[PDB]
């Protein structure tokens, strides 16, 4: 299929490869994130428009994106445009909605060519925002790619970190409102899955380029136990060799940050246990009944608690995905 | 001289671009118990020096587990105690992962029994209404994160308050230096936010 | 040493010792109960006077006692008289009184030999209703033989279980006027602890002769999960082969046995746990307190619930022990 | 026909040198679940016959865990509703272990609680006053306890109660036969308690 738009790559050189077979007899990561910055002080360092830093910054997503790939790293995520950036002027704005345009749509006469390759393509961001013709190319874009499996590309157009989770936390309050959800059904692990995010894994590596140390609204709910890898390079200048320190300080911290996410993870699972047989008791001491028969009346109880919990959880998701795919464009 | 101390420290805040109102000490070591001198020692620091509000927090829970022996630290390093404990208690808080995504999970509910009980509809839940039900309601949000160890990772911490945070990394908390913290003050004081302009 | 009078015994034949050899090849029981009856109806059936019954089957429990021994079966406790026996005529009364004076008594005089061989002798009842003269045999015997290891004789005399268990009862209530408990710490391991058997592990196998098939009032509380085996030959013809018929017995009920005795008491200590937790429970929704936090509040307060209980329950046992201790004779 | 078959089973009862008041039936075997039916088929027999009072145990708890089902097998062999419904539970108590043991040390936490509330002296607990604490207080003991199933124990069967019950063995309860259940009968009507004379 030669090479998309989106963009294609050649294999990686010698060093390059073999590099990629050392690391992969480690741990991998699955999943990568980058904050894409410094595409402005990259135009004034090499005395072109700021137009060409941000379509130069293009092209380095579609050459990461290929570096990905050729080390098996299949899911992407990238902070193409912040809610932020609006405040930006007009000149710039427009100039970045046009690349958007221009770029989309050239997924379209591309097509087949992602579906050659398996290329999901999403975008995520409260796109109401954006013009209504680069609302309706995106729209497209998303709708022809989905159903790809062999890798993934997320695009953050129009995002911010906040906006997605108080949009979490409003469609689980819909939930409740159409008797889809208890308040009580509300979790970790329900929020997550009502995040723009919520068909991937959280990212193991946030990367951010540029000198800056600071996440900018940015994937904050998924990163909060990803490896974090701030590098100065200016984004349109970034190399294979940069993405490779990343991963390499991603296998340093792998066991570290693992075993928090598994002891995170099992505490969160512990005090919900908790909570629920708090409840349990307290609807038992309340009445006149026991908590400790051989009848195991707590124990068929908290099964009950818990199962009902699941199945209207279920039907939540169910309801939020059929709205969700609800779309004229 | 204790007011000779006093007058350095505050020339020292004073004379910095500025300061962070908030600030957060995440403590990601695990090898050895956190030394809580050395953590008192940072507090101290920060309010000698102006700043509003610090965080202390760890994954484990072990600050949060042992709030009163790190408290007796920091009024010790300070040398009416009542008046002197209860300015700690209002600069100083000590959190734990519960304090992130699972407070935010909180605020979810408390608003969606609202909508159950016919007083909130969820076209009222936007982001400024979130953040005044996140239990960190009347407080700001940390402008700078000191973070200490080994983990390149916040580990937790504060998901929806650290989008805007600095976040500065020193190897160890184990032996700090008054000019280990203020060099990376000076780091703080030498950012620019540009706030997507 | 020869032989003591409660008794001494001879070595096992070839075919008792083979078939001992085959046997203790599996579970072998620690502690075998005996419920020693149909003395007068064998007095009856060899044309004796009942006082020879009552001294014949004497005589069978010093056989039966070396009979456990040379199989390794190192505790044996016996019910040789019911406070319900008081009901008996006083002539049949007396002549067993004479014949436990004349038993005890014959304990002393083979001391030493009590002391070479490590035999220690237990009398378990409510020992206030016996002649004075018999208590103070008693207990001179009970005294002299205590800090024995070496193997274990309870007689139960003018024993019942009810009033066993309700002294333990009266015991756990005597604990909680002094101030050494709580009225919440009572507990099935704690009542174990305050019974008269309570320095032996409860029987694997309970026995009773003649044909009944009752348990007359004998460890009730004890035998709850032992092999119960009711043969119908006359205690005072009692063999070594009616007590390798039992020993037979319990192997093949031992599986069954083992795993329902394991399942119950995992049971009670899940029970314990649940009404634990709900007392942590119950004492933090009462204040403002909550249970599922990162300061693990409820686990902190599990941990000093169950260690005070501990504590509490230590000082009381070593009080009971100490009144227990306490006796001028 | 309906009367004739209860003449039958009161002449049996009757003809027997004794009845038991209360009869419990212990199920041993784990292998198969126990068979619903059958149990109910033993106590309709009871009540038929002329027995007050039947306890149906198994050490696992299975019979109090499905206690609906098996108050719904015994009144649909027995064929106003209402009061055979109230009969049937009068006369039926499903039992298991935490009846036994768990219920004595109950009544002692309740003894006691009267002890530290000055109502009563640890000397004022008497071998009748705890059976009068014991859940099973207005109740008369078991005569007669039926064991079914190859396990030669009592599996934790109301301890207290058993002092002077006679327990006769059965094999299985899987296909019981009212001839195998009348010739338990038989073998308890022929014993003889001397209590202790
Ligand atoms: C889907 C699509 C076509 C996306 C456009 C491609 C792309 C790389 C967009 C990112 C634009 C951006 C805000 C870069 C941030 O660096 P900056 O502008 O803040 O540079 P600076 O920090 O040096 O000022
Ligand atoms: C410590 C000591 C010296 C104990 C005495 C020895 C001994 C074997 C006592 C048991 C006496 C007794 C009540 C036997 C019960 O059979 P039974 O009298 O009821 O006979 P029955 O059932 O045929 O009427
Ligand atoms: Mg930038
Ligand atoms: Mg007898």
């Amino acid at each position: 299929g030669s090479g998309m738009s989106w963009i294609k790559e050649g294999e990686l050189s010698l060093w390059e490869r073999f590099c990629a077979n050392i690391i992969k007899a480690g741990p991998m990561p699955k999943h990568i994130a980058f904050i894409m910055d410094g595409n402005r002080r990259y135009a004034k360092k090499c005395q072109v428009e700021r137009q060409e830093g941000h379509s130069q910054g293009f092209n380095k997503l579609a050459e990461t994106l290929r570096w990905c790939l050729n080390l098996g790293i299949l899911e992407v995520t990238v902070y193409a445009f912040s809610i932020e950036n609006f405040k930006r002027s007009k000149s710039e704005v427009d100039g970045l909605m046009d690349l958007a345009r221009q770029k989309f749509s050239r997924l379209m006469e591309e097509k087949e060519k992602l579906q050659k390759h398996g290329v999901c393509i999403r975008v995520l961001g409260d796109l109401h925002l954006l013009p209504l013709d680069l609302q309706e190319l995106i729209a497209q874009a998303v709708q022809a790619t989905k159903n790809y499996n062999k890798c993934f590309l997320n695009v953050c157009f129009a995002y911010t970190s906040r906006h997605e989770i108080s949009n979490a936390v409003r469609e689980m309050a819909w939930g409740v409102e159409q008797g889809l959800l208890d308040p009580s059904d509300i979790s970790e692990s329900l929020l997550d899955k009502c995040l723009y995010t919520n068909r991937s894994p959280h990212p193991d590596i946030l990367i951010r380029t540029s000198g800056e140390v600071r996440l900018s609204d940015f994937l904050l709910w998924q990163t909060s136990h990803s490896c974090l890898v701030f590098q100065p390079v200016l984004w349109p200048e970034y190399t294979f060799w940069n993405l490779f320190e990343a991963i390499l300080q991603f296998q340093m911290n792998h066991s570290v940050l693992q075993k928090a996410r598994d002891m995170y993870a099992e505490e969160r699972k512990r005090q919900q246990l908790e909570r629920d047989q708090a409840t349990v008791t307290e609807q038992l001491l309340r009445e006149g009944l026991q908590a400790s028969g051989d009848a195991q009346l707590r124990r068929t109880r908290l099964h009950k608690l818990s199962a009902r919990r699941e199945e209207r959880v279920q039907g939540f998701l169910q309801a939020l995905e059929l709205k969700r795919a609800d779309w004229l464009a | 001289a204790a007011a000779h101390h006093r007058m350095r420290w505050r020339a020292d805040g004073r004379s910095l671009e500025k300061l962070p109102v908030h600030m957060g000490l995440v403590i990601t070591e695990v090898e050895q118990e956190p030394s809580f001198s050395d953590i008192a020692s940072l507090v101290v620091w920060c309010m000698a020096v102006g700043i509003s509000y610090i965080s202390v927090y760890d994954h484990q829970g072990i600050f949060k587990r042992n709030n009163s022996r790190l408290m007796d630290e920091i009024l010790k390093q300070q040398q009416d105690k009542d008046d002197q404990v209860l300015n700690c208690h209002l600069a100083v808080k000590v959190l734990s992962p519960e304090d992130g995504k699972a407070d935010i999970v909180r605020a979810a509910q408390d608003f969606c029994q609202l909508v159950a009980q016919k007083q909130k509809r969820p076209t009222d839940l936007d982001v400024d209404t979130l953040a005044s039900l996140l239990s960190s309601n009347g407080c700001p949000d940390p402008d700078l994160v000191l973070k200490f160890g080994p983990v390149d990772s916040t580990l937790g911490f504060l998901p929806w308050h650290i989008r805007l945070t600095e976040i500065v990394s020193l190897p160890s908390h184990l032996n700090i230096s008054y000019e280990d913290f203020f060099s990376a003050l000076r780091q703080y004081a030498a950012c620019e936010q540009r706030l997507g302009k």
